[PDB]
RNA sequence: ACCUCGGAGCAGAACCCAACCUCCGAGCAGUACAUGCUAAGACUUCACCAGUCAAAGCGAACCUUUGAUCCA
RNA sequence: AGAGUGUAGCUUAAAAGCACCCAACUUACACUUAGGAGAUUCAAUUGACGCUCUGA
């Protein structure tokens, strides 16, 4: 009587651990519900997949989480909290590596 | 149920794009972007395409 | 000649540099949060219950120009420091400020009741008409 | 519509009335400490 | 002519608390009011 | 398994089980600032910091303030908001009061300390001014960090500082052409009597700002040493080069740094001017490069690829024929 | 009775994991009509097919699941 | 008579931040926006003006 339930694994989650070298465009982790959010360098997708906004090396930290006010639903929650309490969060980070251009002597007019 | 029909510009070009409206729904009339034109443009619904 | 002995790459360490020049980079990421780090320098305003202070800080956190009713010499010319005239003052020395320190560009990242706030309109249109343009230039890629 | 005079009077009216009602209820929280 | 009614819910309360809560309404009732300490239902 | 936390876990001080006698949060902003707090403070683990780091005087002030507040048409103005204040006036008082904290921190941010000295910072307690004269009528102030392009840099500023002797020095901290960290001076007087300039020993005559086409935006610096005795010191690049680091390593005795004023310059035609007529050399241009697109190793199979990869991958993009 | 797809447990913590296994859901709607065009770099349901995400750029403006080829 | 002594309600704040209030939105609260008031007890680190405690 129990039908369905044969749907295959999304082979979601990290792609790159802390300290992999990451190229621009990367995508850092796919994932369901928001287990990481995206720090510096790091963009979001339609589905909430986190992939590198620059070319660096992939960080993992803890921050405090601040949601925009327009989400009212996190608005509310952070609403309820005790005044000690702050949320926290896990972000990804790219800590880019290169320098983004250098100036070369091209003509000695 | 929505039905996909095809809006043709009314700016006399060729250009025609597919959208879908309920078929209860009055005929529609839109504005959209003609390429050939470069310019947004009045499309009238002229056919239905099919029903979905 | 020895004069024209030029090295290959030139190494400009101004800061500013690439900032002014508009490639610099900005934090692009950070959409689950706010405010945005898309910025190389912010207009940050704290209201607080006697003092209205307002800030213009670098992204790394380093506080470039501030402009406080707190000090003596901007409180000894106004009546009440908590209120849309101290709001405007504040602005318009801020403006000034910015404008001798070289920040003629911005980012303000206000809460929508902080936009709908009468006195910072105010201290907006202050810092607008003294020359300090609350929109960053786009980076160039 | 108003005046100007009229405008300030309210004013100050707004202002008495605060430092009234804060002595009314510094008063009142005197007597509920004690 | 009509009556508005009003409710205020209230909970905890300790020994002289209760006291000073209650005296303060008795004396701060402005004109010709009603109150009362009813328990619900 | 579970390791036990290094410090403090957040959240873990106000952990009660009498949240309904705990006061909430009840507005964003309040949150806002306290998460900024918990922010700032140091934390035990990963944070992305880590990554990516007299009284009669106030006596005076509160009869003023109690003053300002007994004047009734400054309340009407108030509340009207329809006050103002007194731009120059608060210029004037800030410089006085507190403008040499609010230029330290600009030097600092601008990075002249760390370029300079090595990080090793002071406060320029003197108010000192530079204006460089434009045409007759007026000429461009130059703040700290102000922008002030080289053709109204050509020739040398007008200085103006209320103090009593003083030595001037102008260098630019990023504009050499060969080695990356020294600079040059463009006008260095000495033994500065009181407050007139004329009568300064100039040693380094004076250049106009010469930052090179495309190489980006200069600061240029004018220091201000408090002298307290006279010491002897001492158009080539060579000359003007030097380290402001041991070049005021070798005066620190009895000279001190007490005043400070820098400003931003472009690239100008004056600068052609100054490259040509009197440096005598060929103006250099800079071009702002950037490192060249990454792609992966090309595969001799790019399944899924479009046909866009193989471009992506040629270097010239006109026909070529082989053998043929 | 079932045959395709998806969510939860089995399968606790990267991914992955069956069943006549234990439960649940879907064959689209609402919206707009840039919901356009292009394009680095990536993910990928263990193959392929198919399916995802996407900087920069151009152009307007200021979106949240079903099926191939041939054939018409 | 003696001890502790002492910034507006609180501050290992140095004249600041939290607290506090009215006005509008709220049934109301709250939020937000506008406004409001506030102190370093007197003399030279020290003595004496005020508060708490220990006794009669
Ligand atoms: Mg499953
Ligand atoms: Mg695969």
């Amino acid at each position: 009587k129990n039908l369905g339930g044969k749907s295959s694994g999304r082979r979601q989650g990290i792609k790159k651990m802390e300290g992999h070298y990451v190229h621009a465009g990367n995508i850092i982790a796919t994932q369901r519900h928001f287990r990481w959010h995206p720090g510096a360098h790091v963009g979001v997708g339609k589905n909430k997949c986190l992939y590198a906004l620059e070319e660096g090396i992939v960080r993992y930290t803890k921050e405090v989480y601040v949601p925009h006010p327009r989400n009212t639903e996190a608005v509310d929650l952070i609403t309820r909290l005790p005044k000690g309490a702050v949320l926290y969060k896990t972000f990804v980070h790219v800590v880019p590596a290169k320098p983004e251009g250098t100036f070369k002597l091209v003509a000695m007019l | 149920k929505n039905i996909l029909v095809r809006m043709v510009s009314e700016a006399g070009t060729g250009f025609c794009f597919n959208t879908k409206r309920n078929r209860l729904r009055e005929k529609l009339t839109l504005l959209h972007y003609d390429p050939v034109v470069k310019q947004r443009v009045l499309f009238v619904e002229k056919k239905k395409i099919r029903s979905l | 000649v020895e004069n024209e002995a030029v090295a290959p790459e030139f190494t400009n360490r101004n800061p500013r540099n690439l900032e002014l020049l508009s490639v610099a980079r900005k934090e692009r990421g950070w959409r689950t949060v706010f405010p945005s780090r898309e910025f190389w320098h912010r207009l940050r305003v704290i209201r607080t219950q006697h003092h209205v202070e307002a800030l213009v800080e670098h992204q790394n956190g380093k506080v470039v120009v501030s402009a406080s009713t707190r000090e003596w010499a901007i409180k000894k010319h106004l009546y009440s420091t908590r209120n849309v005239v101290a709001c405007e003052s504040i602005g318009r020395v801020l403006a000034q400020r910015c404008l001798e320190a070289g920040i003629n560009f911005m980012v303000y990242q206000p809460t929508p009741w902080e936009a709908a706030s009468d006195s910072m309109k105010r201290l907006q249109s202050a810092m607008t008409e003294g020359g300090v343009v609350l929109r960053e230039p786009q980076r160039i890629y | 519509e108003l005046t100007f005079e009229e405008t300030e009077r309210r004013a100050l009216l707004l202002k008495k009335w605060s430092l009234y009602k804060q002595q009314e209820r510094k008063m009142e929280r005197d007597t509920i400490r004690a | 002519l009509t009556t508005h009614e009003r409710v205020v819910q209230i909970s905890g309360l300790s020994a002289t608390f209760a006291e000073i809560f209650l005296e303060i309404i008795q004396s701060s009732l402005p004109e010709g009011v009603r109150l009362s300490v009813k328990e619900h239902t | 398994r579970r390791t036990p936390p290094l410090g403090p876990m957040p959240n873990s001080d106000i952990d009660l089980s009498n949240l309904e006698r705990l006061e909430k949060y009840r507005s964003f902003d309040r949150y806002r600032r306290r998460a900024e707090q918990e922010a700032q403070a140091p934390h035990w683990w990963r944070t992305y910091r880590e990554y990516f780091g007299r009284t009669q005087q106030l006596l005076e002030r509160k009869q003023a303030i109690q003053e300002l507040r007994a004047n009734v048409e400054e309340e009407r103005a108030a509340r009207l908001r329809t006050a103002s204040v007194p731009l120059d006036a608060v210029r004037a008082e800030w410089e006085r009061t507190c403008g040499p904290y609010h230029k330290q921190r600009l030097a600092e941010y601008y990075g002249l300390y760390r370029d300079l000295f090595h990080g090793a910072t002071f406060v320029p307690r003197v108010p000192l001014h530079v204006a460089y004269a434009v045409g007759e009528d007026d000429l461009m102030p130059v703040y700290c960090g102000n922008e002030v392009t080289p053709t109204e840099a050509a020739q040398a500023p007008e200085v103006t500082y209320e103090a009593e002797l003083w030595t001037l020095l102008l260098t630019s901290l990023d504009g050499h052409l060969l080695e990356p960290d020294a600079e040059y001076l463009h006008w260095l007087l000495t033994n500065i009597p009181g407050n007139r300039v004329a009568e300064g020993q100039v040693t380094c005559p004076y250049l106009p700002p010469f930052p090179a086409r495309g190489s980006g935006i200069h600061r240029l610096a004018f220091l201000l040493f408090k002298q307290d005795q006279p010491i002897d010191f001492s158009y080539q690049l060579a000359q003007r080069t030097f380290r402001t680091f041991d070049f005021y390593k070798k005066h620190q005795e009895t000279m001190t740094p007490a005043g400070l004023s820098f400003f931003q310059c472009r690239w100008d035609d004056s600068v052609t001017y100054i490259f040509h007529q009197l440096l005598d050399m060929r103006e250099p241009v800079f071009e702002f490069v950037r490192p060249p697109p990454y792609h992966p190793k090309q595969k001799r199979f790019p399944h899924r690829q479009p046909l866009r990869y193989l471009d992506r991958y040629r270097d010239s993009h006109e026909p070529t024929y082989g053998i043929y």
